[PDB]
This record gives C-alpha cells, sequence and structure tokens, in this order.
C-alpha cells in the first residue's frame, strides 16, 4: 500500500507539470494542438514544430 | 513682339503644373511609406501561433 500510494503521488506529480508548461496560452507538450506555424520568411514561409505530447 | 508676350503667358501655366504635381508628389511619399508599415501589419498577422487577441 506505501508503495501504491507513492506511485500515485508521482502519476499526479506528472500530470501537474505536464498541464502547466504554456507560455501565451499556447503549449507543445499538453497535447491541445497538433503543430505550431511561426514565421520563417519575409513572403509568408513558415517554419513548423511539431507537438510532442508528454 | 506678340509672340514674346505670349510666351511670358505660357510660363504661368508652366509654374501652376510645377506646383500641382509637387503637391502630388509629397502626397505620394507618405502614402508608400503608409504602404511599408501596411506589408508588415499583414505578415505579422498571418502567423498561426497567435492569440485571439493579438489578431
Amino acid at each position: 500500500n506505501a508503495l501504491k500510494s507513492d506511485f500515485d503521488s508521482l502519476r499526479d506529480q506528472i500530470e501537474k507539470a505536464a498541464t502547466s508548461a504554456k507560455f501565451n496560452g499556447v503549449s507543445i507538450a499538453d497535447g491541445s494542438t497538433t503543430k505550431l506555424t511561426f514565421l520563417a520568411n519575409s513572403d509568408g514561409s513558415g517554419f513548423t514544430v511539431n507537438a510532442k505530447t508528454i | 513682339s506678340a509672340t514674346a508676350a505670349s510666351m511670358n503667358a505660357v510660363k504661368d501655366s508652366l509654374q501652376r503644373g510645377q506646383s500641382t504635381i509637387d503637391v502630388a508628389l509629397a502626397a505620394g511619399d507618405t502614402i508608400t511609406d503608409l504602404l511599408g508599415k501596411m506589408k508588415e501589419k499583414a505578415l505579422a498577422a498571418s502567423d498561426c501561433s497567435l492569440n485571439t487577441a493579438s489578431f
């Protein structure tokens, strides 16, 4: 039971840590979106960063 | 000499044309500056990672 409680505590810690990794309301670690594209060129071309849900 | 007096009349029309085109050129310079700024704003707004508040 003690080991089970330790496991549960660590899992809840993981969830808390993962859900709070937001900057400006968007994140690449929660799984809310599939990718984020930033500006890469003066003509509108994009730099794509795929989302890595952790 | 009548023709020389007529040329004296022509010079005024040419000067008025100068003034009109100068006004147009000043406005055009301002407009080109504004168009550059508009292009920058439109480029910035095309980013897909922006909030609803920055758009």
